[PDB]
Order: C-alpha cells, then structure tokens, then sequence
RNA sequence: AAACUUUCAACAACGGAUCUCUUGGUUCUCGCAUCGAUGAAGAACGCAGCGAAAUGCGAUACGUAAUAUGAAUUGCAGAUAUUCGUGAAUCAUCGAAUCUUUGAACGCACAUUGCGCCCUCUGGUAUUCCGGAGGGCAUGCCUGUUUGAGCGUCGUUU
RNA sequence: UGCUGUAAAGCUGGGUCGAACGGCCUCUAGUGCAGAUCUUGGUGGUAGUAGCAAAUAUUCAAAUGAGAACUUUGAAGACUGAAGUGGGGAAAGGUUCCAUGUCAACAGCAGUUGGACAUGGGUUAGUCGAUCCUAAGAGAUGGGGAAGCUCCGUUUCAACGUGC
RNA sequence: GCGAGAGACCGAUAGCGAACAAGUACAGUGAUGGAAAGAUGAAAAGAACUUUGAAAAGAGAGUGAAAAAGUACGUGAAAUUG
RNA sequence: UUGGGCCCGGCUCUUGUCUAUGUUCCUUGGAACAGGACGUCACAGAGGGUGAGAAUCCCGUGCGAUGAGAUGACCCGGGUCU
C-alpha cells in the first residue's frame, strides 16, 4: 500500500466517480452554436450594440488594488452628473447599478 | 373503385339513408354467395362503398352541429380544439397579454430606444 | 372443465385459430423469409397457462 | 345444418356475438319478414354465435332458404 | 413425499388473469395484481427491475395516439381543411 | 461500448460440488441460456475485459 | 498371408471454422419540446377474395374522408375498376372522421361478457310490465344558481 | 511442390474458389492460447454395449395393404369380477371429440393404426348450473393516522332515502 | 422522446438480450427469467421428360458461367468417419 | 418623451418543383460497371443502384432559382384607419 519514496498522494476517486464524468467533447460544436446565437443577436438589433456600455472600477483585494475591470454599471450619482435618468439609460445601451 | 365521394355529398339526409340500406343489402346477398364461389372480391369493393356513404353522413351531419354553435360561448367539446390537454390549459393570447396600469405607463414612458455609436 | 367463464372460452378460441399450418401461397411471394408457421402448439406438449 | 331447413323448419344463421334473442327474433323480421318460434343460440369454438331460428307453422324454412339463395 | 407425490396436487390457480395487463399475475385471494399492481390507481413498476420495464412500456404497444402527436406538432397543431389547388 | 453490455443478466455462482466451473450462470429454466455462464469476459455474451 | 489396429495421401462424409459481405448495433455531435377525463400509455378480442405471425387498423376494422401526385398491384384470382383523367396505387401528405371490450376508467360490480336507475322515441291491447334504439347517472375541489338547516344572530308583533 | 530464416515466420508449385487484397515508412489497439473442474458449438471411444423383464395370455383364419407378431372382422382362449380395467361427474386440460385422407417426424420394436399429421364438421335451455343470499372473511364511504406509497375502521363522534 | 449528421467503433460466439414473425419461442404459481436463428444464383432459370421403385428417392436428361451453387444451398477448416 | 387595430414584406421553420457531361470503338467475360484508345463535364471526382472497381446509364451531388404553407402582444421595414 505504501512501498517507496513518492509523494503521498490525495485522489478523491472512492465515491461512484465513473457516473458522474463530464467529458466536453462539444466543445468545439458548442463554440460554433455560441458563435451563431451572438450572430443571430448582433442581426437582429443591428446597428444597435450588442453589448451595453460598463463602467470601470477598482478590482477589491489588497492583492488586485492595482487592477481595474469592468463594472456593472454606472451609478444613479454618475448618471446624475451627466443628466441620465437610470430608466432612460437603460433604453440607450447604458448599464445602470443602483447599489454601487 | 365504387361510389364516388363527390356526388354522394351532393345527396339529401334521406338519399343518403336510402342508399346505405342498398348497400347493406347488397353486402349481405354477397356474403351468401360467397358460400359456394367461395372467391368472390366483390366483398372488398362494397364494403369501401358501405364506408364511404357512412362517412358523408357523418361529415354532413357534424356540419349541422359546427354551424349551430357558430360563435356561441359554450359548444360541444368535440367540437372544439384538441390541439393538446396542456395547451388548451395555457392562457389565452388576451389572458398572456394583460398588463396592470402601472406597467403599461412605464413602458409606454420608457420605450426601447434605436440608435447606434461612432458619430 | 366443462363449466366455464366467458374470458376462458374466448381466449380458447384464439388459441385455436392461431394453431393452424402456414398457408402455401405465402412462400411464393417475392423475398419471402417464413418458411413455416414457428408458433405452433400441441395441446399436450406446451400449456396456454390461462 | 341444412338438414334442420327440411327436418325442423328452421334455418341456421350466423349472428353477432353481441345480439340476444330479442334482436334475432326481431331482425329476421325486418330481413326476411318471417316469424320465429323460437330462437335458440350458440357460441361456437371458434367464437362466433350460431342461432337455431325455427318458423312458425306460417311459413315454410325451405321455401325461404331458396329465396336467400343457399339451398 | 415433498417432490413427485407432493406435485401431483396442483389444480387450485392461485393467480388469474388481470384485467388490466391480461397477464394471469392477479392473485385471487388478494385481488391484486403481481404484475401491473391491479386494481392500484398507479401501475406496479420499480427501478430495481431495469428488464420489467423494457417488457410494458411506451413503444410496446400501439401507440394509437402517440404516433400522430409528432406529426401534428410539425404542423403546429392545425384547425380546418386543406385548400385544393385551384 | 454500452455500459450495461454484457451486464444485463441475474446471474448466480452455483458455487462448488456440482462438477462446474464456479463462473456466474443463468439461472430459471425452460430455455437453453438457463444454466449457461454469463458476466465473463471469457463467457459468450458476457462483457469485455476493461470496456472502451 | 488375410482380418484387425495405427499413420498418411486422394476422394466422399460430419460439422460450420475461415474469408468476404451487412436495411443491425454502439459511441459522439447538432437541432427540437409535442402524452392524458376533448379519455392517454397499456391489455384483450377481432378485421383481408384466398393469412398463421409480424405490420396496420377497429364492426366505416391490412381501413373512410381530404390535399398532393399521376398508371399501377402482383403469389394467384378479380371487377357491375381505372388511362389526353375529379383518375390506378400510395401510413406520399394529412387539418375531417370512425375508433369493439377495457384500461387513470367514471352508474354499482367484476374469478360474472352480472345488476340497476333516469330522459326521449318505438313494439307488445300499457305512466306502473316486458323488448328495442339513442342519450345519461364516478370522486375531491373551485366560482356561481336554487332549495334549505341552526333561539348562531339582527329588526317587528303578541 | 519446394525455398529462405537459429526462430517467431515469410515466399512459392498443384488443386479448390469467386471479389477483393498486399509490400514498404509511420500511427493505433478489444493484437498472438494447450490448459483456467475456462465459455459456446460440434464430434468420439465406451458401443451396436447397458438395456427395452411389475400389472396371469394369447392363438387360427380372412380382409386391406408394396409390406401384417402389432390394423379391421370372425372364431376361440382369457382377465378386470359391481370398493371393476364398468357407467358418470368436481378440479385441471382445451379441440384431445366426429368423419375423410394420410405416415416426413412422434407412439424408446413395428405400423396400413393413433390422443400424431392435414382438411372440414360439431356443443341449441323460462325449468340443469352460474346469475341471487349470506358464512368464515374481504373491502369502499364519513372520518382519523401517515413525508408518502397507504394504514385503521365497517356504521364507525356523519345532516348518510339515487326512500316508498 | 422526436429529427438529423458522423466515427482510426463491432462485423453474426462480435455489436444492444434482439442485423431474422425478439422481449419472440420457452420456463416459473408469481415476482421475474429469457434464447437460438443472416448469405443459392444476375435471374428460379427451383430440375420439363424417360426409366427403376409402394413411395421417398436413384439413374439418365435439362437449367445455369458454375449443380465442385439443388433450398439438408457462397467458401466448406478440424475433431470424427467411409 | 408618447396609443391601438389591420395590409403587405423581410427574418425563422416546414414543404413542392426545376438543372452538366460517353453508355463511342476493340479485348476478356454469362453479364463491362474490368483493361486499352479517344473524348466530355466539373461551384457536380460525396453516396447509392444497375448482371464485377461507373464523375460522364439512373437517382442524387454542386449551384442556385421559384411556389405553397405556417409562426412571432412580447422582431422591424413600409403602408392604411383611428
Ligand atoms: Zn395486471
């Protein structure tokens, strides 16, 4: 059971594993549908943007201050700056975040 | 190929009776002869004949029926849809489509606006 | 035996017409696979167990 | 069963398995217009029904087996 | 006397046939079906036995009605009559 | 290969002192697979050494 | 020396290996969402000119209507079936129907093809009996209608 | 028929056969059998062997038939001996019933015979049974448990007549 | 479940139990258990006819490219046998 | 900043129909779909059938074209009436 000098190993195979085993064979098909549905949705709105426009903000960790990201979305004070009421933007492809 | 379907539709309620009880009785003198022939396909053509008189009565008959309930609130349930027992369960298009007061104003203030980006 | 329901001699009448010899006039149609009729019974070898 | 039509004055019909002897008795009135003494019925081996329909003094069974046709 | 002289007293049926799946499993006394759980509301069908439901199910029969619900979908469920092509 | 394959049966071991291999068998009666063996990889109808 | 035994070769047997096939299986991927009291899945019994099974169908029974198409079906036989055409065959399509006895199965019951009751029509000299045809009679629950019960309770008159 | 290789094996001559297949450089694996009281299928020796010996018992002739110890008929001789090897039924079986034809398989010999095979025919009810009653018992309803499948209860803490 | 497209997958003791009238035949009181079984030939052209035989069959003949393809059907190995 | 109902399209789905080029010559063979020669088409040399390995015999394939039917308050593009 224990016979050489190797690492001691930790394998979580003791449970019915063999039911539960998820092999991704699709996903190149699965890329290709994801493909075609952006497709469908660009053409469907077009010329409107897909994607809604996102603030930027402060990744939280010490470890990710330095990192800046995406956001959800604006908040009701910066959409109050620049006279954007939140239901009305978010009929102009701006994201609107009530609890930042 | 025995009686034609079109010209049986053109055939009163009584006409239609009258010709059945023929061709039942045409049946059954068949069926003795068929004691001694004993092959005789005669049998198949009369009976598609007997089938045929029987469903123009019926179609004719159910007719009667649609057009009495036309438009009445309750008809019989044969009579209506049997698309499937959970879409007849589903809500109507007017039910789906039904809005409180306050959802239509903001939709109505608020509408999905068309515009697009660099210009 | 004798005294019997209606379901037991109804089914005995099946049992009977599905007890014949293939017909011969089968074998000569075009790509003909029954030879024989394989379901046969013999009221001594094999019970209908009703 | 073609002995009974000249014997016995009755005549040998196959019927529905699901009539009575009412429904006999009244059919071959209708059919033939003949009068039924009695109706006697049988469910053969093979499952159909048999009935044993003998006339009336009224009527001859020969005479109406020639007018169906089977004898 | 337990094997051929005990075998030769073997004409009372225990079991009948059912009505419901006409299996001969309906235990007279009990008035239950072994096979198909007659007369319970529910059919008799457990996961344990894999091959018992290979034997009745869905596909084993007729299917009088389900065949045509696929066909009547494509076609969305139509009402009326086909128009002739004039 | 299908994960029932060769899997699909009831099989019992008759054990030892009936004069036979000790490998699984169909048990019942009134067919010939009644008595045959089964669930070996040497068996006829059983299932594969290590399936695909 | 034959016979016999053993071995081999040729031929002939027995048997069904090998080879080559394959309307089958298995796995992966893609797409879709559609059973049932408007009676499902299932079961039984039947139905063809000559059918036992499988397949299909339900007494309108290897099927009816309709749309499309356009000369077959086929083992045999056969039209009071068809051919420059409302026209052969077709589960080609399918939107109208039929859909036995059952089955969640629903008048009660069912190891029985048992026993009812109601309505309309009809036969037997019949509101009451008998026969037939058609249509009905399950349970829980919801909204309503009608009829009620309770000194539960309100106003009135002795 | 031979040749090559230490070998695993490869190539070839003749016969059979009728539809695909092979060398070389690489890749891949459900890749090599004499055994597992291995699995499935098939075939031997044993071996024309063991055996086909309970229930007293058969014989003669004719007929049919290609063919007769075994079929039919006659003549005998026998037995069961009325608690029968007789005549009916209940359970169970399901067409085994009857006629005609027939002998590939079955009847552990034979077969012209058969409960076999094939084709048809056959079961008639106001009075015989079921159907109805209740027995031991089973089991719905109103209710009460139980996550629930369902359990208890049988008039039960019920406003219980589909009354006459 | 329905509708499709594929594979360094199996090739009839394999692959689903089932390439076939397969959840069939068959067994069990029952719950359940559960097989075997593909291949003539391009086309039945599936052997007319004569003869021996009670018949089955045989011998001639015939069909076929082939009967060293006769449905006890492509090839026809071994055990075993003449 | 702005309501609703229809009429025709588009998009989505199903379904109908329509289309290039040898069966030329010789050999073997029962059969040419084999071999050889000469070709042709190719946005079509996938696959299948047809008496043996068939792009060119047939169905299809590729290319598209053109009809019918649905479906979508909760898609837009036009109209039209409020
Ligand atoms: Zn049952």
């Amino acid at each position: 059971a224990i016979s050489k000098n190797l690492p001691l190993l930790n394998n979580h195979f003791r449970k019915h594993w063999q039911e539960r085993v998820r092999v991704h064979f699709d996903q190149a098909g699965k890329k290709a549908s994801r493909r075609q549905s952006r497709l469908r949705k660009a053409a469907k709105i077009a010329p409107r943007p897909i994607d809604a426009l996102r603030p930027v903000v402060r990744a939280p960790t010490v470890k990710y201050n330095r990192k800046v990201r995406a956001g959800r979305g604006f908040t009701l004070a910066e959409l109050k700056a620049v006279g954007i009421a939140p239901k009305y933007a978010r009929t102009i492809g701006i994201s609107v975040d009530h609890r930042r | 190929a025995g009686v034609k379907t079109f010209e049986l539709r053109t055939k009163s309620k009584e006409q239609l009776e009258s010709q059945l009880v023929e061709l039942k009785q045409e049946l059954a003198t068949l069926k003795v002869q068929k004691l001694q022939r004993p092959s005789l396909p005669r049998i198949h053509t009369v009976r598609k004949n007997i089938a045929r008189v029987l469903t123009v009565i019926n179609l004719n008959q159910r007719e009667n029926v649609r057009a009495f309930y036309a438009g009445k609130k309750y008809i019989p349930k044969d009579l209506r849809a049997k698309k499937t027992r959970a879409l007849r369960r589903k809500l109507t298009k007017f039910e789906a489509s039904q809005e409180t007061e306050k959802a239509r104003k903001q939709r109505i203030a608020f509408p999905q606006r068309k515009f697009a980006i660099k210009a | 035996p004798s005294q019997k329901s209606f379901r037991t001699k109804q089914k005995l009448a099946k049992a009977q017409k599905q007890n014949r010899p293939l017909p011969q006039w089968i074998r000569l149609r075009t790509d003909n696979k029954i030879r024989y009729n394989a379901k046969r019974r013999h009221w001594r070898r094999t019970k209908l167990g009703i | 069963a073609m002995k009974k039509v000249e014997d016995g004055n009755t005549l040998v019909f196959q019927v529905d398995i699901k009539s009575n002897k009412h429904q006999i008795k009244s059919a071959v009135k209708e059919l033939y217009d003949v009068d039924a003494l009695y109706v006697n019925t049988l469910i053969r081996p093979n499952g159909t029904k048999k009935a044993y329909i003998r006339l009336t003094s009224d009527y001859d069974a020969l005479d109406i087996a020639n007018r169906i046709g089977y004898i | 006397g337990k094997g051929t002289p005990s075998l030769g007293k073997r004409h009372n049926k225990s079991h009948t046939l059912c009505n419901r799946c006409g299996r001969r499993s309906f235990h007279v006394q009990k008035k239950t079906c072994s096979s198909c759980g007659y007369p319970a509301a529910k059919m008799r069908s457990h996961n344990w036995a894999l091959k018992a439901k290979r034997r009745r199910t869905t596909g084993t029969g007729r299917m009088a009605y389900l065949k045509h619900v696929t066909r009547r979908f494509k076609n969305g469920f139509q009402t009326g009559v086909a128009k002739a092509q004039t | 290969v299908a994960e029932n394959a060769g899997h699909q049966t009831s099989a019992e071991s008759w054990g030892t002192g009936r004069a036979v291999a000790r490998i699984p068998r169909v048990g019942g009666g009134g067919t010939h697979r009644s008595g045959q063996a089964a669930f070996g990889n040497m068996c006829r109808g059983g299932r594969m050494f290590a399936p695909t």
